[PDB]
């Protein structure tokens, strides 16, 4: 929620 | 970590952080043993009075970190768990004996500046090192006071004798933990804390100066509280169980 | 792993971290 959103591929 | 510093940037290539999938979010610490094993405590992946029980496909393991909360392009990696491991004498019923859990990925992680395993202690490194007033490095993304910190924190603390270890709390300590942190006297003070969870507690060897994980974060009573400790799983007691699983499933 | 604990920032080049000598000095 706080975070940057990862690649999808992951 | 509290009163702890920024760290370095690769200063603890080893620290691995355990992300949670949806809601994407920091679940705990970890540590790169080899290119396929992560370390951490099994309290993060099982916790049945807090109707904690994670399986593989919950979760991803992040390498390389610095930054909290952002995706560190080109430098960080991500990986997915092959299969968990949980000491089977783990005791989440009454002290979290035999804290301790492996996670073997899915595919092998490359190393880098910013990635590189730690040791695991010999009997004789462990002989040396684990001695009242030696200190080791925590490292952590955990909460900054019993609120969060911008990029990975580092404490230096002393190990503490068995004795004080024991009459600091009422719970049964056990020859598999071992508790660090500075006495209210002494001054200083810092401690592991909530998110710290399940990273490592290392030390560097002055024999072949190379850095030996000898602790793994597991519990403490608040944080950085004065007359109180944080607790350690022993890593070299339970090196028979790593050994054995890394040989089986290896 | 072999090269385990050696980390390529620091000791891979001979350089220290700001605070691991207080490691050092508590190994009395
Ligand atoms: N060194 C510290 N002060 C410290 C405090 C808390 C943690 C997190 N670990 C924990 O919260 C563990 C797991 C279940 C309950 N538990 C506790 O610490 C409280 O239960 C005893 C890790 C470290
Ligand atoms: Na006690
Ligand atoms: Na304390």
């Amino acid at each position: 929620g706080d975070f940057e959103e990862i690649p999808e591929e992951y | 970590i509290v009163e702890g510093s920024d760290a370095e940037i690769g200063m603890s290539p080893w620290q691995v952080m355990l992300f949670r999938k949806s809601p994407q979010e920091l679940l705990c610490g970890a540590s790169l043993i080899s290119d396929r094993w992560v370390l951490t405590a099994a309290h993060c992946l099982l916790y049945p009075p807090w109707d904690k029980n994670f399986t593989e496909n919950d979760l991803l393991v992040r390498i390389g970190k610095h930054s909290r909360t952002r995706y560190e392009r080109n430098i960080e990696k991500i990986s997915m768990l092959e299969k968990i491991y949980i000491h089977p004498r783990y005791n989440w019923r009454e002290n979290l004996d035999r804290d301790i859990a492996l996670m073997k990925l899915k595919k092998p992680v490359a190393f880098s500046d910013y990635i590189h395993p730690v040791c695991l202690p010999d009997r004789e490194t462990a002989a040396s090192l684990l001695q009242a007033g030696y200190k080791g490095r925590v490292t952590g993304w955990g909460n900054l006071k019993e609120g969060q910190p911008s990029v990975l924190q580092v404490v230096n603390l002393p190990i503490v004798e068995r004795p004080v270890c024991k009459d600091s709390t009422r719970i049964r300590i056990t020859d598999n933990m071992f508790c660090a942190g500075y006495k209210p006297d002494e001054g200083k003070r810092g401690d592991a804390c909530e998110g710290d969870s399940g990273g490592p507690f290392v030390m560097k060897s002055p024999f072949n100066n190379r850095w030996y994980q000898m602790g793994i974060v597991s519990w403490g009573e608040g944080c950085d509280r004065d007359g109180k400790y944080g607790f350690y799983t022993h890593v070299f007691r339970l090196k028979k169980w790593i050994q054995k699983v890394i040989d089986q499933f290896g | 792993e072999a090269d385990c604990g050696l980390r390529p920032l620091f000791e891979k080049k001979s350089l220290e971290d700001k605070t691991e000598r207080e490691l050092l000095e508590s190994y009395i």
